[PDB]
């Protein structure tokens, strides 16, 4: 009801992947709702920032270990 | 006693005159209270069509264009 | 370093019984204190609730009001006195 | 300013078995429409509010003798009597609307009052004092709320356009 | 009377020198005639102006800064 | 008015109060380089004033009416790298 | 996350643990529910919603007539017994 | 930050000694009401009683008594007079001319005046003796059942502006002073100010107390003259609250055609004539309201606590929450309700 | 309805003495059942399972909420009754039973609180409402203040519900700490399996779970219910575990879980094994509360669920009332009163009313009998729904604990009929004093629903089969 | 210059500890009180630390403004006894107090995580170690702010909490009364 909005009300920083994903399970049911993966996944990302957490982890170790 | 209450339903002008006499400070501050609701309800629509309208909402955000893209020209590279 | 943040910093460093009335006082400041702060979002966000989120808040304080009137007409904060005068009438058996 | 849909919505809806004529009746169309069966359902309510606490004080009184009951008593059973019979006939009526119960007389009348209404050029449902989307959180809140009469009253006032008919 | 024009005008018939003299002891301003000095040298004056009331009249002005 | 002695210690507070407003005036206009303060700022105002630290050499509140920026204005460009919140 | 948290699970733990008297009580619950607050408005942050401070303030309205309704109860407990002793509830 | 040293220190300047002779003003004022003068021994017409006051009061003891508390007694005078002093630094007096110049200046200020209850809640418990920590207890009911009346007229007004900048507020009354269309509420203002600096007709418990043998502010040495210079700040603060809301704060006389007749360009003088004048008009009114302070006081009697807490819970408070319903109404039938700028 | 009520209350009870409050509960009560009546008819508008959402997205009706709603007001016209109208009109039972002034105002507010619990979708409406249904019921406790018991009691509750209320809000905020959400129609196949929420949502299951008195945090409750007035355990015992009960069974938050199972077989064995020894009534009927929690809980395990739930908590609640009025109107046939607000404590003071009153104690063999799940009686009918949604489902460990607690609560359930039907010395011969009417009215009405309304299993199947499928 | 404000969240974490050490420690309550005003001062500056300043400024004006005014009212009027903090009384919770501290404290770091292993859902959450870049963008226009945009969606959106939350501030007026007022007239 108060659903994507933001602190200065407006959209928030994470609204778009959800509305793809709010789309796409519009699109399936409950059966081919396994189409909806990747979309979840994205706003997953946009929210936690996992896979770049680790993405930056191992440029680290790069910069880490490889030169010292 | 001297000026007790003769109640509501026993004559409601004879117990407003009781409490603009003896409790001035319920009855106005009832007055006032009911003088806002009441007035939104009944002068509104004579101040719109006789004083004046109401006024044009504000932008708000931008006026994202409801129509489809056109092809223009001018300040193009070179 | 703001002036603000200048001044902020600058300045500090630089048994017995009771009437129920006493206690309610404090008991019941806190409702109207919440209320009188609940308003705060409506006076800052007046216009864009417009004549909707108006009638929202009349509500609101008519509820609120309800119980105003009942504290009133319960007596609560009144003090009230033991040693009554008396008004009986003096009678006589014969 | 507009009255033009922000937000999609269903087109003719059946709540029941009955076509619709609105989902989210304003609140003078649905005094306008009510049938006598609500001013006497009204009445009803009304006189077996304050009948039933005499009924009751007959029963079981409240002393060991039977007095009726002061008007005091009286006086405010018979206001909540009012607002029991009000809150029915607001919802037989509203009702009739959803598609829920027989509405051939309130399908002539929406029908006759909207063809009337864009010879005459205004808007159907009307104009607003809001914006557009107040007009849609207004019809998001107030969606059948009568629903919910047994908890609190929610009504309509706001004269958008979300109503659920076709868009003529 | 406690007005400024007073004070003033009094501080015009007196001379400064009395005036500074005046507000380190009195803490008033007031001019007047001399009545006479005593065997102490303390001296005695009295005014005649509207302004001053009963008891304000006749006043003094010590010798001794250490005045008694 | 008579008392002048009773009005005199709300002169020296109408008279400090005057010249501590004053020169703070003179203060404040002095640190933006000649221009009244700002007041009442939000995001945008606050935005902007950054791009015209951006576009003069970091000289506060001096304003430019040039049609064209100097080559360094694309360069200039910051992002803020904030710590994370715990 | 951090701070709410430790104030959270201290606080609960001095609930718990508190041989004494009762004012630690009620302090720790108010210091859970300040801890919560922490914790939902920095995620409202993160996320540049407003959900997480709504229900935020909700929590202070709530807290403070929870405040309110505990502090009559106790004054009804001290009408009829006179002393809140240490090992009473 | 050479600067900021500098208007900080002229700030703490002025409002140091502006509270120093407040003290004489309040004694001479209140004597000519009285018939009779001075301080007018101690200095040039008594410009230096307050100095003396105070150089007494460090050089006397710092005596504790027996079954005191050190600690609470010391360093409660000295936060209440920190907590009154913050509350001056979102003050303007001139567009802008402000040291914190915060977005949030009313909210500030309304967090330090509920901060401020705490000194007469941790005065009762310097005494173990059980009478004081039930004044104490009348003293507290006072204020924090007033604060709710100073409040709800600060969302009155912010109901016509939309806005807790505290020069935007005083912007917008270049048009009207909101003591115009709202008098009753500078009345209201006025008398809660009086009473949440216990000040008289609402000095209860001082007076109650200096019968008894405690239940008062039994310090002694700098306490003392952090107290008398927390009390006539907060004083000054109070009725500060009442310029820049209700008075129109540094506003006067456009000076537009003035300023355009006499000076022909934007130099270092006419901004400093134009502060001058701004400050003059926020001073001659914090001035006529510091004579209100005392003038209420040479005049009326004391109330009692019955008819203090009868006072504002039965009649202040419902003549608010109508006002609370007619307002917007008077807006909502006009079709002016305020924009966030 | 209830809105109007409780703001027209405020007003008329302030305006009103000490002397009008039971005219005032009897004024209410006639109003709830004029509601119930001419309202009732909009069942229509869930047909088909048709469920609307209603103040944005914050408040779900479908024909499971407004059945529950029926059924609270069923309830509050019952339990009001019991306030209004005076069983004898003797000096003792004015002393006894007299309502307060503001106890109906706590009473419908807790109405409130306890149909927006079960009304809401989002979580915001959640906890508004579990802390209006928690605070509303920490103040009825508490009215009595001229008890030493019940204010103990009203002091544990406020802690340790407020404990719980933490539970719950750290749950949430988890949630939208997780997935930026405070509504669970934002969750499905996908991200129940995708995301790790499992204990994310039990926390939510046993926040609102131990403020029912689910093991093994049941003696807190367990005391409070004692040590509080009777026509206060009456109230507070029922009205918090159908709201927070309905509001998990509506919400399939936890379909298979391993800690539910364990606990739900606690409390089966707890309540039916601690109540042997107990020789109080309500410390007796409190175990018994437990048990039947345990049942009920059994049933949030199995994502098809909503007719045997109706069916028990339906059949509970009529019991559950049907006793307590039972043990009210034993009061006069009694020898020792132990209190003003608990005039009968241990079981052993029933002893010989079949002597006194015989038609009493075959409401209370009805009642008990109904307990245990003995056909026909409607208790048969609800027991035999559960055992065929969990063997339907895939729990057969647990039906054969459930078997089990029966048995076992057979015992507890029987220690009342079997020292009602002893003998006794000094019987009753005659009293020309008589009880009221209506209440006698009412335990029938309940008795007879308990006893008869087999009849009208398959008529209440059809209408199932209708408006909730 | 620069990092001198980098470790003020370490701080105020440090110092809310102490504070609640410090609660749960002290002699008489009244100190217990003031260290819990400590501690909402402390978290009214983290919240001013991570831009809500509106939410620390509601704090100090309602937490201590109103409740630990009531609460040091309520201690001021009542004989709360007491037992000043020991050994042979609380030591017997060491081994439990350590036990739970630990346990909780991994369990709700490791519930805001939604990773399958259990040991990285708290290696993730010991993880703090990027920055969050901010970009500046135009598309905001007005002047909304946080407690404007409350008001938006607490009077629009969510007016059904609001118009329960009043419901709720009536049971805080009429509870309190119904308890210690005793209408024997
Ligand atoms: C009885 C009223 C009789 C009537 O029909 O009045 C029509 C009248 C409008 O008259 P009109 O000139 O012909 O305009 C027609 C359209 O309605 C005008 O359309 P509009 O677009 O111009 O609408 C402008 C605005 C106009 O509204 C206003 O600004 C008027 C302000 C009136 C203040 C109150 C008096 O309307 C609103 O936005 C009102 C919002 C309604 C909010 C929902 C309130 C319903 C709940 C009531 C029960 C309480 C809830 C309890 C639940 C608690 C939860 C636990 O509307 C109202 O009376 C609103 C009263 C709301 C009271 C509740
Ligand atoms: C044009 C017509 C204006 C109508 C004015 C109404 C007259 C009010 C009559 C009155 O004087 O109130 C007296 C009444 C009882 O007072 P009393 O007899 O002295 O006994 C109390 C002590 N036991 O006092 C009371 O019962 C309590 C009244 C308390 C009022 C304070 C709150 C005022 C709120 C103003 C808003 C008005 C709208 C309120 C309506 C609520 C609707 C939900
Ligand atoms: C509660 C009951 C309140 C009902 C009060 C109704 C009083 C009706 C008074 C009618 C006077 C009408 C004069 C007028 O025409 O006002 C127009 C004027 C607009 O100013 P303008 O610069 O011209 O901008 C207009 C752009 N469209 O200015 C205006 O629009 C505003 C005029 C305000 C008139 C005073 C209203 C307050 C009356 C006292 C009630 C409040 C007391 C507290
Ligand atoms: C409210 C008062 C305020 C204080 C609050 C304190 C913080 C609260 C902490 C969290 C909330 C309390 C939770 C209450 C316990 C119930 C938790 C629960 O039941 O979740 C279980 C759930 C799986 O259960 P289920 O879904 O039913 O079945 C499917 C299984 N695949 O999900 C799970 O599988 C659980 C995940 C397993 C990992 C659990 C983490 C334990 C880690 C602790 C390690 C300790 C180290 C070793 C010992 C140290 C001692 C020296
Ligand atoms: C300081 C300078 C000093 O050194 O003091 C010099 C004097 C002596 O002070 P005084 O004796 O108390 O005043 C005299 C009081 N006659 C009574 C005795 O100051 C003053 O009069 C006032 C100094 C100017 C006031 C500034 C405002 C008659
Ligand atoms: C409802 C008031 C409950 C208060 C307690 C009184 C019991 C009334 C039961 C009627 C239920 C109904 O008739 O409904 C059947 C419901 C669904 O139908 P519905 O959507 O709710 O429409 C009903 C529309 N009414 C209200 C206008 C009628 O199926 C169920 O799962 C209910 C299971 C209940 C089992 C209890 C049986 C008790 C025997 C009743 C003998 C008269």
């Amino acid at each position: 009801t108060a659903a994507g909005i933001s602190l200065t009300g407006g959209r928030n920083r994470c609204f778009s992947e959800w509305q793809s994903f709010m789309h796409c399970t519009a699109k399936t049911d409950a059966k081919s709702r396994a189409q909806c993966l990747p979309n979840f996944e994205d706003y997953m990302e946009c929210l936690h920032h996992t896979k770049e957490k680790a993405r930056l982890r191992e440029i680290e170790s790069v910069l880490k270990q490889k030169k010292e | 006693m001297i000026n007790a209450n003769p109640g509501f339903w026993n004559g409601p002008f004879r117990y407003l005159r009781w409490s603009a006499h003896n409790r001035p400070h319920l009855f106005f501050a009832f007055a006032i209270g009911i003088a806002g609701p009441v007035a939104a309800l009944t002068l509104t629509p004579l101040r719109r069509k006789y004083l004046y309208p109401d006024h044009s909402p504000l932008p708000q955000s931008y006026p994202l264009p409801q129509r489809a893209r056109e092809q223009l020209t001018g300040f193009d590279d070179e | 370093m703001n002036t603000f943040i200048i001044f902020i910093i600058l300045i500090p460093i630089v048994r017995l019984a009771f009437n129920a009335a006493f206690i309610l006082v404090a008991i019941l400041f806190l409702p109207f204190d919440l209320e009188i702060s609940t308003l705060l979002p409506y006076v800052m966000s007046i216009y864009l609730v417009s004549n909707y989120g108006f009638t929202i808040v009349l509500l609101f304080l008519l509820i609120l009001i309800i119980g105003f009137v009942y504290e009133i007409n319960t007596n609560a904060l009144k003090i009230n006195k033991h040693n009554k005068p008396n008004t009986d009438s003096l009678i006589y058996k014969l | 300013s507009s009255s033009t849909p922000l937000v999609k919505t269903s087109v003719n809806y059946s709540y029941g078995d009955y076509p619709l004529i609105d989902a989210d009746p304003h609140f003078k169309r649905v005094v306008g429409y009510m049938r006598p069966s609500d001013y006497g359902v009204i009445g009803l309510a009304t006189a077996a509010l304050p009948a039933g606490i005499c009924f009751a004080e007959w029963l079981d009184p409240v002393k060991g003798k039977f007095a009726r009951p002061s008007v005091k008593f009286l006086r405010v059973a018979t206001m909540l009597g009012f607002a029991v019979g009000f809150g029915a006939a607001y919802a037989r009526s509203s009702l009739r609307f959803f598609g829920v119960t027989e509405n051939a007389r309130e399908y002539k009348k929406d029908e006759a009052q909207m063809a009337a209404r864009k010879a005459a050029g205004l808007e159907p449902y009307g104009t607003s004092s809001l914006t557009p989307e107040l007009q849609e959180i207004a019809a998001k809140n107030s969606a059948h709320s009568i629903a919910g009469l047994f908890i609190f009253p929610w009504f309509n006032f706001v004269n958008h356009p979300y109503h659920g008919r076709e868009q003529k | 009377s406690s007005s400024l024009y007073r004070v003033l005008r009094n501080a015009w018939e007196v001379g400064p020198r009395s005036y500074w003299k005046q507000l380190n002891s009195i803490g008033d301003t007031k001019s007047g005639r001399l009545v006479g000095t005593d065997i102490y040298g303390n001296k005695f004056y009295e005014t005649d102006h509207q302004d001053e009331i009963h008891l304000r009249t006749r006043y003094v002005e010590y010798k001794e800064k250490d005045y008694d | 008015a008579i008392p002048f002695e009773a009005l005199l210690p709300y002169g020296i507070i109408f008279g400090l109060l005057t010249a501590g407003g004053g020169a703070m005036q003179v203060l404040h206009v002095y640190r933006n380089g000649g221009v009244r303060d700002r007041f009442a700022i939000d995001q945008w105002d606050s935005q902007m004033m950054e791009r015209d630290l951006r576009l003069n050499g970091g000289q506060g509140r001096k304003q430019v009416d040039q049609a064209t920026a100097p080559e360094a204005f694309k360069h200039n460009h910051v992002w803020k790298s904030e710590r994370p919140l715990i | 996350m951090f701070i709410g948290t430790i104030i959270l699970v201290l606080s609960f733990l001095g609930f718990v643990f508190n041989r004494r008297n009762i004012i630690l009580a009620f302090i720790c619950l108010e210091t859970m529910l300040l801890g919560i607050n922490l914790i939902l408005l920095r995620n409202s942050v993160l996320f540049d919603d407003i959900s997480g401070s709504l229900f935020a303030i909700v929590i202070i309205i709530l807290a403070g007539v929870e405040s309110a309704i505990g502090l009559s109860l106790l004054v009804s407990y001290y009408r009829l017994r006179g002393v809140i002793n240490s090992y009473g509830i | 930050m050479i600067i900021n040293i500098v208007e900080i220190l002229i700030f703490l300047v002025c409002v140091l000694f502006s509270v120093a002779y407040l003290t004489v003003a309040e004694r001479k004022t209140l004597a000519y009401m009285q018939r009779r003068l001075g301080p007018n021994f101690v200095g040039y017409y008594g410009l230096l009683q307050a100095f003396a006051d105070a150089v007494k009061l460090l050089l006397k003891e710092i005596v504790l008594p027996k079954e005191s508390n050190y600690i609470i007694l010391v360093i409660s005078p000295l936060i209440t007079l920190i907590t009154a002093l913050i509350g001056w630094v979102v003050i303007p007096l001139g567009p802008g001319i402000t040291l914190g110049e915060l977005n949030l200046g009313i909210l500030f200020s309304l967090a330090i005046g509920s901060l401020g209850v705490f000194g007469s809640l941790l005065s009762g418990w310097s005494s173990n003796s059980k009478y004081s920590l039930l004044g104490s207890i009348r003293s507290t009911a006072q204020l924090i059942s007033y604060e709710l009346i100073l409040t709800s007229i600060f969302i009155i007004i912010i109901m016509f502006v939309s806005s807790l900048n505290i020069t935007t507020i005083i912007e917008t009354q270049r048009v009207v002073w909101y003591c115009i269309p709202l008098l009753p509420l500078l009345l209201i203002f006025f008398i809660a100010s009086v009473a949440e600096t216990a000040r008289p007709p609402f000095d209860l418990t001082e007076s109650e107390s200096e019968l008894v043998a405690g239940y008062f502010t039994e310090y002694s040495g700098s306490p003392f003259v952090f107290f008398f210079l927390a009390e006539y700040s907060n004083i000054i603060l109070i009725s500060a609250f009442n310029g820049y809301l209700l008075l129109g704060g540094y506003l006067s006389f456009n000076y537009s055609y003035l300023f355009n007749i006499l000076f022909n360009d934007y130099s270092y003088v006419s901004f400093l004539f134009e502060g001058l004048i701004n400050s003059s008009a926020y001073a001659i009114k914090l001035v006529f309201l510091m004579f209100s302070f005392i003038w209420v006081r040479a005049a009326f009697p004391r109330f009692t606590y019955d008819n203090l807490i009868n006072f504002c819970w039965i009649i202040l408070l419902p003549l608010l929450f109508g006002i609370f319903l007619i307002i917007p109404s008077t807006l909502y039938i006009f079709d002016s309700f305020p924009t966030l700028i | 309805m209830l809105i109007l009520a409780i703001i027209s209350l405020i007003t008329f009870v302030s305006m009103s003495k000490l002397s009008d409050n039971r005219a005032i509960i009897r004024l209410i009560n006639i109003y709830l059942i004029l509601v119930l009546v001419l309202d009732s008819f909009l069942y229509l508008l869930f047909l088909n399972n048709q469920t609307y959402t209603v103040m944005g997205e914050l408040l779900i009706f479908n024909s499971f909420t407004f059945y529950i709603d029926m059924l609270i007001y069923f309830i509050m016209i019952v339990i009001s009754s019991l306030y209004g109208y005076n069983l004898y009109n003797n000096n003792l039972y004015k002393t006894l039973f007299e309502p307060k002034k503001e106890l109906i105002i706590l009473f419908l507010i807790n109405i409130l609180g306890a149909l927006l619990i079960v009304h809401s979708n989002d979580f915001i409406t959640l906890f508004v409402a579990i802390e209006l249904q928690s605070y509303s019921i920490y103040l009825i406790t508490a009215i009595y203040n001229s008890s030493y018991k019940a204010s103990k009691a009203s002091m544990l509750y406020f802690f340790m519900g407020g404990i719980l209320s933490i539970l719950i809000a750290y749950s949430i905020n988890t949630y939208y700490s997780v997935l930026n959400s405070y509504t669970l129609h934002s969750l499905d196949s996908l991200i129940i399996n995708t995301l790790d929420l499992n204990l994310i949502l039990i926390a939510l299951s046993l926040g609102l779970l131990f403020k029912i008195g689910i093991a093994p945090l049941h003696k807190w409750l367990i005391s409070i219910y004692e040590n509080t007035p009777i026509l206060i355990t009456i109230y507070i015992s029922l009205i918090p575990k159908i709201s927070i009960l309905s509001y998990l069974v509506l919400s399939n938050i936890s379909i298979n879980s391993l800690v539910i199972s364990i606990l739900a077989i606690l409390t089966l064995l707890v309540g039916s094994v601690g109540g042997l020894l107990q020789i109080k009534i309500k410390r007796l009927l409190a175990f018994s509360g437990l048990t039947n929690a345990g049942y009920m809980m059994l049933l949030l395990l199995l994502n098809n669920n909503e007719f045997s739930y109706l069916y028990y908590i339906t059949q509970y609640s009529i019991s559950h009332l049907a006793i307590f009025m039972i043990i009210i109107f034993s009061i006069y046939y009694i020898n020792y009163i132990n209190n003003q607000y608990n005039p009968i404590i241990y079981v052993n003071q029933l002893k010989g009313l079949i002597h006194d009153n015989a038609y009493l104690v075959l409401s209370m063999a009805i009642v008990v009998f109904s307990f245990i799940g003995i056909p026909p009686l409607l208790g048969f009918f609800g027991k035999l729904n559960i055992l065929m949604s969990i063997l339907n489902n895939g729990y057969y460990f647990i039906s054969i604990v459930l078997i089990v607690a029966s048995l076992i609560s057979a015992l507890y359930y029987l220690y009342l009929l079997n020292v009602s039907i002893q003998d006794k010395n000094n019987i009753l011969i005659n009293s020309n004093e008589t009880v009221s009417s209506v209440l006698s009215y009412i335990l029938s009405s309940l008795i007879i629903l308990i006893t008869f309304g087999f009849i009208y299993n398959s008529l209440i199947i059809d209408i199932f089969n209708v408006y909730f499928n | 210059m620069m990092y001198l404000t980098y470790y003020f969240i370490e701080i105020t974490i440090f110092l809310a500890i102490l504070c609640t050490i410090f609660i749960i420690s002290a002699k008489n309550p009244m100190v217990s009180i003031l260290y819990m005003i400590a501690l909402f001062v402390i978290a009214a500056m983290y919240l001013y630390l991570i831009g809500l300043g509106i939410f620390s400024l509601l704090y100090i004006m309602i937490y201590i403004g109103a409740i630990a005014v009531l609460f040091l009212f309520i201690i001021t009027l009542l004989d709360i006894n007491s037992t000043e903090l020991s050994v042979k009384s609380n030591i017997r919770d060491l081994p439990l107090v350590l036990i739970s501290l630990i346990v909780l404290t991994i369990s709700g770091l490791m519930i805001y995580s939604n990773d399958s292993i259990l040991i990285n859902k708290l290696l993730e959450a010991f993880g703090n170690d990027y920055n969050t870049i901010i970009t500046q963008d135009w598309f905001n226009i007005e002047n909304t702010t946080l407690l404007t945009t409350i008001g938006n969606v607490l009077l629009t959106n969510n007016a059904f909490i609001l118009l329960v939350l009043a419901i709720v501030l009536l049971l805080g007026i009429i509870g309190p009364i119904s308890i210690t007022m005793k209408h024997k007239e």
